[PDB]
């Protein structure tokens, strides 16, 4: 691999960034985490397929 | 006694501690250093249960109940008949479980096989440890552990479940329960394939791995394989043990309100129109 | 119905006791079905043991093996029994470990012990041998992960004992089974098989920790380079696992 | 040079058609946004 | 200008599929956020008018 | 009873935080005034006072 | 450390395996469309092979969709066709069973009438899938353990929604078609009939449910521990026992005094999983039809624990003491 | 213009089924959106008009 | 329009006919169910209300 | 100046996809951040501006 | 002045990807930290300044 | 000497570009920080 | 002090990565604890200085 | 697979040069922080 894991690692980092970003602008930790989980699955999944 | 093939495997060595001082077999059981400690802890714990049962007034296995101390005692030791016996049996139980897992390490080291079983048992130990010491430690009292009774420890589960007003809504309980119903799903189908292939209709040849590989391919459109089912199978059951440990360690130390109230994050999201 | 048959023995209580009888019969059935191999018990000296257990041996069941390999009744004489084992009893009584009389990995005793399986290759549905090298396999190639072919092989003591020339695959299940090792002349002479489950594949090398550099020259070989029999399979796999205890005295001696 | 095994001449042909479609899609959007701004301005 | 060389790198069929999915999802999202707002919800504005 | 699991978990931070309206009532309440013998009543002092 | 066989470290992909065939001519109804997923290939086999689509499979798939659609169309119409509200309340909406006032008669479509029709298609869909499992095993010339194990699961499935409501004389005893609602039904069912913990068959089903996960963790770990001896090829280990079966047996013989064979492990595996819904089906069938209160049943049969301590919080602490004031 | 080249890149069989499911799902979704509004629910409006 | 017969070159008539048949019935059943859910177009309720 | 050598390290096909995904997500996130604020939300300002 | 030998140890492809991810994550983290504070929150400052 | 295959002169050329990129990134960062300090100082 | 003999037993790839991560984690931790305190929090102090 | 004596000679010199450069900024930063807000 060495690229799918990196893309997966990029997605989870973006998910954490989107998690704290929503908390700063309001929202809640649980609501922000779900979007972070969603961002990790979507962006990480898209990257794992779009770029290899 | 031995088996028809056991003699060539009963070799000296493979111990973690104690060497050949304890390296022998009693009957079929392997006795190690941790088989000695297992015998001490299991027997002491079992006897103390019946000693507590004697003073409790009943020897009925259903009605035997060694309960933890009151929440007022905190994390300190309690009088042995005011909940202190439960604390000693817990120490004996933890010592027996850890010794049992470590004894399995010596057994599988002597057989030159992987340590998957002692690791998998350690998850079961962790599920027990998070129930009897970790969760009581976080909640500040030994009285939060489950009592040592066949039916008495069901009342603890029922009360702890309703301590959060509907325990099915626990998100980690949902994940953990989904793993149990699927682990039994995987066990039923995996056990069925091997039995079906090895036991065809009378008068017909037994089948190989290909026939079961193509059966669920014909059945559900995909077969995970002979090796894959054990790999996903251990993971399904380990996740069942791990997530069950999670669902109870977040109930009270991390979440004190009702579990339905947890899902309020999803209901009142900003995206949902009023 | 809400009436008790007698005392407080209702339909719910009747079903509970009916299951107790069924489960007791099921436990007896399940345990006897588990005794088709390994029994009678015998003892350390090899004679039949005085005790045989509460459960009697089950009735013989017959397996109709495929590919014209005859029938098979599990309860009976076991063809996998190994003779002339190189072990001696450390005690005159029972329940004590055996001490190998020579090289445990060479003699195949303990973790290095194999079983006298059939000396024929395992066959898939078609009939040809199940496990074949990728050179013989048609249309097969690496689809994911690190390709171990060409990577050097590192032993348990850090020695480089050669490089992976080919890897054997289970074309029936599309799974990698072994890796051929082209042993260096300083360590070995020809090609040795190592199972995929005892080798960790890194980016630049494949590492097997159970077997030291000096033990590869004694790894069991295959009669032919195009197929491996069940007997050679059992000998090869057992040798590597035997190194987990017999590679050096430190592994055999207690860790604490 | 060409990671898709596609010639330079083909790429220029493909882009010219793609840009023609892009402007047509954008031309509709400009008219669509102009109609929306007249109906309900957001500035 | 010289952007035509982007197709020497990007697969035309792999990008057109991605562009088609992205463009519709982008269009759907903006239509959804418009409906979320009370000012630009043309369905609610029609309900308010002539009533 | 001990071991039954009948307990109510509560965060100490939540426990240390009282009802926010407790001090609001304390700032609005006052001690009652003990009436004297034949004191003036609200019915005669004011008008349109409900009985 | 040593390679724990949890993820395959190298994958090989060849021609797609279309499957075996015999005089039953399986290939007629196979899709002959294969795909390979390298993501699922890390833990298992990577080929998304062709699926045999027969008439039991198609009828089950079609009727299952009708039950799925009827439930979904009702749920969508329950929120007034509001898609954002349907998604938001997806875990909360359901197709509620008929009201108890209608007994076993056909209720109005809005008051459980569509529930019976949706349940009718679900019952046909589930039975058709079971027939497919039975037919596929017969056409593959193997044993019917897959169908027999499925029938055990259907037994609890039939008792929950078909047999017990008929015995109880009311369609209202069925389970609602919802994510949370069948959890609410599960909790309400235990509360209504006393405490389902004290149902011996619920306790028995938990024993086999715990045992199923316990065994299949044990079997999965043991096979992976002996997979260095080709233990994952269990079938070849049954017809010709290798050292993988010997060490797996001797590991458990030296640990707990007894073991199984490579074939006998799956008999333990099959029966523990099969007994989970069989005992559960009996326990549910005996609930309401016979008992109606399980804790009182436990008290009557003298296996309900008795506690001597007091019950109020005032007996252990004070309100001010708990508040720390 | 000369958009016919899209079929050199896109397989006609795969796009036609792709747009077939997309068109119906879009048409069904927009119809449902109308049914979720009081103003544009033609079913509920017939009841009001009849009364 | 008159050249629409070429659609059977792209599409296999066997699988499209099956797909059309399943979709047509599911459409017919869904629309009838939608009508039954309304308070005005439930022809079964209107029959009872008319007697 | 001679930054063109970054393409000798980064695969142009790999970086272009990553940059395209990053730029849209960054643009979408910033747009959503402005909507979160009560001063830069152009949708809510238009409602207030229109009175 | 001899620091160039760091590239003999680290592969430029690995470090550059790690540096790019770290640099943006650090930059985003500091930006979010400022937005949390009531002083260095330029979104709220514009609202206060305008009012 | 090398671990990743780059020669000594290749790394010297690579480092010069990297430092030039690092200085450019730091140059605008200094300008960005200087402007922010004037707008809202934190000292 | 030469102390260059230590580098013989160390892999430069492993120690440099471990040290580089360690320094940033240590630097971030000290910066985080400073922000936790009410005296050295320069963000809160800047607000107080302005006001 | 290990370093030679010559290889570690230049590696340590670079590492020390980085050590002083990193420490020199840190010492300056700490002095600036102490003047701005002492902790003693
Ligand atoms: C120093 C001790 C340190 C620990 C002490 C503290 C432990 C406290 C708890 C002790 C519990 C008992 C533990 C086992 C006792 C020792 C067994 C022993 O030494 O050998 C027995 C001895 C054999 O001597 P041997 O040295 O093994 O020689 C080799 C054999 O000759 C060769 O014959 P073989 O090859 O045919 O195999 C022999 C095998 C033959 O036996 C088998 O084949 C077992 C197969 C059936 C077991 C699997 C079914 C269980 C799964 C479901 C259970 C839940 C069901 C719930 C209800 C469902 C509805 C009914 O015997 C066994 O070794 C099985 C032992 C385990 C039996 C089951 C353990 C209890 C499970 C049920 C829980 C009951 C609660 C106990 C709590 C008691 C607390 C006071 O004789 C027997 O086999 C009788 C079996 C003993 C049953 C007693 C169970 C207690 C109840
Ligand atoms: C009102 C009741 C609430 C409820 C409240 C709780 C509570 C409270 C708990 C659970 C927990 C669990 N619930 Mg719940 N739960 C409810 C409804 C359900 C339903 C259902 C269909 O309705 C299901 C399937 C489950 C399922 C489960 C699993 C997630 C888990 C079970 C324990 C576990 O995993 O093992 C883990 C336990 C172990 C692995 C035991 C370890 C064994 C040791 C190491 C070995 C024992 C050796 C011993 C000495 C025997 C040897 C003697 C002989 C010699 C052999 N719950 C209802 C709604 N649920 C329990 C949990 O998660 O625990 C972690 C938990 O505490
Ligand atoms: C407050 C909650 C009550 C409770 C109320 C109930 C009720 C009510 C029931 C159980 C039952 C069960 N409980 Mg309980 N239970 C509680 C506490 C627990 C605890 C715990 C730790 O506290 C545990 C572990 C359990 C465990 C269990 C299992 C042993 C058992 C389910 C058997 C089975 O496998 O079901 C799995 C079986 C099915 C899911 C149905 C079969 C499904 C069919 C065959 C599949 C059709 C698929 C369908 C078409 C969809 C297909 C879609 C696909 C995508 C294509 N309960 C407390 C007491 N429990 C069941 C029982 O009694 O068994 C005797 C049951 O009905
Ligand atoms: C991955 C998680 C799953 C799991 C796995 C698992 N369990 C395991 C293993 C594995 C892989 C083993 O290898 C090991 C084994 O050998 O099993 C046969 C084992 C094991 N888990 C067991 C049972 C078990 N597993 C359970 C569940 C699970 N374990 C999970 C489903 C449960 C549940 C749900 O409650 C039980 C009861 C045993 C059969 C065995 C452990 C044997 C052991 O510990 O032996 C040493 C101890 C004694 C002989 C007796 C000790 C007595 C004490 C000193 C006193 C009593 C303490 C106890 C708290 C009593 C409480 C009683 C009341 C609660 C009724
Ligand atoms: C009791 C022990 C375990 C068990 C056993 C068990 N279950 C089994 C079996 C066995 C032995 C099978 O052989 C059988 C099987 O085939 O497994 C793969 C099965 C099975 N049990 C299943 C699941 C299952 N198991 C469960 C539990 C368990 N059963 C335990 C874990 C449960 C629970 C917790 O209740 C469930 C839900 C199924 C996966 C499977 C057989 C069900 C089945 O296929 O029914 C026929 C229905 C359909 C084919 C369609 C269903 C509905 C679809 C989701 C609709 C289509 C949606 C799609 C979006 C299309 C939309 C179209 C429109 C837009 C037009
Ligand atoms: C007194 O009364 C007065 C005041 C007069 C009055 O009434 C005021 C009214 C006023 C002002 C009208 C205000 C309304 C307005 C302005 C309506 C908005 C108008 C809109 C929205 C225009 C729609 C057209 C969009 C289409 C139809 C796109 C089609 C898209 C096509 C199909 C492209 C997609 C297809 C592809 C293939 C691309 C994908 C590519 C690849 C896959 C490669
Ligand atoms: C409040 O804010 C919220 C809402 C939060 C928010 O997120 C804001 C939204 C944000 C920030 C999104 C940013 C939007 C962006 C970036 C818009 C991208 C849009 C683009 C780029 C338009 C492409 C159009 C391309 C077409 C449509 C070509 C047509 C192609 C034609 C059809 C040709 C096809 C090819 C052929 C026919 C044959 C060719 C082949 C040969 C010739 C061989
Ligand atoms: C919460 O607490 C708070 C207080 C908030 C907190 O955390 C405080 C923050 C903390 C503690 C973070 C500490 C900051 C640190 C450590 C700063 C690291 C940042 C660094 C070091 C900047 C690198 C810049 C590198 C570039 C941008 C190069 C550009 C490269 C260019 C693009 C050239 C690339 C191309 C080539 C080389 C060509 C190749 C050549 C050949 C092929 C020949
Ligand atoms: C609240 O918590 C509180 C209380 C705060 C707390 O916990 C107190 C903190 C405590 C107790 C921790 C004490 C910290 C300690 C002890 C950390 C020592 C710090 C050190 C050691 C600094 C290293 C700097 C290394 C660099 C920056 C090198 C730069 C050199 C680089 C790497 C370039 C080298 C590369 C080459 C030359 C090229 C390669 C060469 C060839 C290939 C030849
Ligand atoms: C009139 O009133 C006045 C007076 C205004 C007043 O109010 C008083 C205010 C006063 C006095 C201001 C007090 C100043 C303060 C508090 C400023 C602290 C700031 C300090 C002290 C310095 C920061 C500089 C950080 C850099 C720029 C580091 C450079 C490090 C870089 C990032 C390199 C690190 C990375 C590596 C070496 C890579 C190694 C690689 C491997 C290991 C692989
Ligand atoms: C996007 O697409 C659209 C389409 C829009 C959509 O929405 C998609 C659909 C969506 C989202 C619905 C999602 C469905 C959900 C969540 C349902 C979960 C279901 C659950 C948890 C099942 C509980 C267990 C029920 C039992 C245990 C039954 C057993 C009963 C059986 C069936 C016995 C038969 C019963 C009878 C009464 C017989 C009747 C027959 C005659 C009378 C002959
Ligand atoms: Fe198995």
């Amino acid at each position: 691999m060495t690229c799918t894991i990196t893309c997966w690692g990029i997605g989870v980092l973006l998910g954490i960034m989107t998690t704290v970003g929503l908390m700063v602008v309001g929202w809640s930790f649980l609501q922000g985490a779900f979007m972070g989980v969603l961002a990790w699955l979507i962006v990480g999944g898209v990257l794992a397929v779009a770029v290899c | 006694a031995l088996l028809s093939f056991e003699r060539k495997y009963r070799v000296r060595g493979g111990t973690l501690i104690g060497g050949d001082l304890f390296d022998f077999w009693v009957g079929p059981f392997y006795v190690g250093f941790f088989g000695v400690t297992t015998a001490f802890f299991a027997l002491l714990g079992t006897i103390l249960i019946f000693w507590g049962a004697s003073q409790q007034g009943t020897f009925n296995p259903w009605l035997i109940n060694i309960a933890p101390p009151d929440l007022s005692y905190g994390l300190g030791m309690a009088p042995l008949m005011e909940g202190g016996l439960w604390q000693i049996i817990t120490i004996c139980a933890i010592g027996a479980f850890v010794s049992w897992a470590l004894r399995e390490v010596e057994i599988c080291r002597k057989l030159g096989m992987g340590y998957h079983v002692p690791f998998a048992f350690s998850v079961a130990i962790f599920a027990y440890v998070t129930l009897v010491v970790f969760r009581p430690l976080l909640m500040g009292a030994w009285g939060h552990g489950f009592p040592y009774g066949i039916w008495s420890h069901l009342d603890w589960v029922s009360n702890t479940g309703y301590a959060y007003l509907h325990f099915h809504y626990n998100p980690a309980h949902m994940i953990a329960v989904t793993f149990f119903f699927t682990t039994t799903l995987a066990l039923a189908l995996h056990g069925a394939l091997v039995l079906s292939a090895a036991n065809p209709p009378k008068g017909e040849e037994v089948k190989g791995p290909d026939n079961e590989d193509t059966f669920f391919r014909d059945f559900i459109g995909y077969s995970i394989g002979t090796l894959g089912i054990h790999r996903v199978g251990l993971l399904l059951a380990l996740n069942a043990g791990f997530w069950s440990a999670v669902c109870i360690i977040i109930s009270g130390p991390v979440w004190t309100k009702g579990w339905p109230e947890w899902w309020n994050w999803w209901l009142e999201m900003p995206i949902w129109p009023s | 119905m809400e009436e008790t048959f007698f005392g407080n023995f209702d339909l719910a209580s009747l079903s509970l006791w009916l299951f107790y009888g069924f489960f007791a019969l099921l436990i007896y059935y399940l345990q006897t079905e588990n005794m088709r191999e390994g029994y009678p018990l015998e003892d350390d000296d090899g004679n039949t043991a005085a005790n045989q257990g509460p459960f009697p041996l089950p009735k013989e069941k017959t397996f109709k093996l495929q590919h014209g390999r005859g029938e098979l009744t599990l309860p009976g004489e076991d063809v996998q029994r190994r003779d002339n084992l190189a072990l001696r009893k450390t005690a005159h009584g029972n329940g004590f470990p055996m001490e190998p009389t020579g090289d445990p990995m060479l003699d195949g005793v303990g973790p290095a012990s194999w079983s006298k399986r059939r000396d024929v290759p395992e066959l898939d549905a078609h009939g040809h041998p199940k496990i074949v090298p990728m050179s013989a396999a048609e249309g097969f190639g690496v689809s994911a992960g690190t390709d171990p072919r060409g990577l050097p092989v590192m032993a348990g003591d850090g020695e480089i004992v050669g490089l992976v020339s080919d890897m054997w695959i289970d074309e029936a299940e599309q799974l990698v089974r072994y890796l051929e090792i082209e042993l260096d002349p300083e360590w070995g002479d020809g090609k040795r098989l190592v199972q995929r489950e005892m080798v960790r594949i890194k980016s630049d090398r494949v590492k097997v920790r159970s077997i030291y550099g000096k033990h590869f020259k004694n790894v069991p070989k295959t009669k032919s380079p195009n197929q491996v029999t069940l007997l050679e399979e059992d000998k090869i796999m057992a040798y590597y696992a035997g190194g987990t205890l017999y590679a050096d005295e430190s592994r055999l001696e207690p860790q604490l | 040079l060409s990671f898709t095994g596609l010639t330079d001449e083909q790429a220029q042909e493909l882009h010219s058609v793609y840009m023609s479609g892009l402007w047509l899609f954008s031309a509709v959007a400009v008219v669509a946004h102009l109609a929306t701004f007249i109906w309900r301005p957001w500035f | 200008s010289k952007f035509y060389k982007i197709w020497l790198i990007f697969d035309p069929r792999r990008v057109f599929v991605a562009q088609g999915v992205f463009l519709f999802l982008l269009a759907a999202m903006i239509h959804l956020v418009l409906l979320s707002t009370e000012h630009f919800n043309w369905f609610e504005l029609a309900a308010a008018n002539a009533a | 009873p001990r071991g039954t699991g009948m307990s109510v978990p509560e965060f100490v931070s939540d426990l240390d935080t009282p009802d926010p309206t407790i001090e609001v009532f304390l700032a609005s309440t006052s001690d009652p005034v003990i009436p004297e013998e034949g004191a003036q009543t609200a019915g005669e002092a004011y008008e349109n006072v409900d009985p | 450390p040593e390679y724990q066989n949890i993820f395959t470290q190298v994958q090989v992909q060849g021609p797609a395996e279309l499957g075996v065939d015999n005089e039953n001519n399986l290939t007629e109804e196979r899709t002959t469309g294969t795909g390979f997923s390298q993501l699922i290939g890390w833990i298992g086999n990577a080929q998304l092979g062709p699926i045999y689509l027969g008439w039991f499979g198609i009828i089950s798939l079609v009727t299952g969709t009708l039950w799925f659609n009827i439930v979904g169309f009702n749920m969508l119409s329950q929120v007034g066709y509001s898609i954002p509200e349907f998604i938001r309340q997806l875990f909360w909406l359901a197709l509620e069973p008929p009201s108890p006032e209608y007994g076993l008669r056909m209720p109005p479509l809005d008051d459980g009438g569509w529930f019976i029709i949706a349940s009718f298609f679900l019952l046909v869909s589930v039975i058709s899938w079971w027939l497919r499992s039975y037919q596929l095993a017969e056409m593959h010339k193997m044993g019917k353990h897959v169908a027999w194990a499925f029938a055990a699961a259907i037994w609890l499935f039939l008792v929950l929604g078909l047999f017990r409501p008929i015995l109880m004389g009311s369609w209202s005893e069925a389970v609602p078609y919802g994510i949370f609602p069948h959890l609410d039904w599960t909790t309400a069912f235990s509360i209504r009939y006393g405490n389902l913990y004290y149902n011996p068959f619920h306790a028995l089903s938990i024993v086999f449910l715990y045992g199923s996960v316990l065994l299949f963790a044990m079997h999965g770990a043991t096979i992976l521990a002996v997979t260095r001896f080709g233990g994952d090829r269990e079938l070849e280990q049954i017809y010709d026992r290798g050292t993988a079966s010997e060490r797996a047996g001797l590991f458990w013989r030296w640990t707990m005094g007894f073991n199984a064979t490579m074939e006998g492990i799956h008999r333990w595996a099959w029966w523990f999983a099969v007994l989970t819904p069989i005992t559960g089906g009996i326990g549910i069938l005996l609930t309401g039809t016979v008992v109606d209160n399980w804790f009182l049943w436990a008290v009557e049969h003298n296996f309900a624990p008795d506690y001597t301590q007091d019950y109020g919080y005032e007996a252990y602490t004070t309100y001010d003491g708990f508040l720390g004031r």
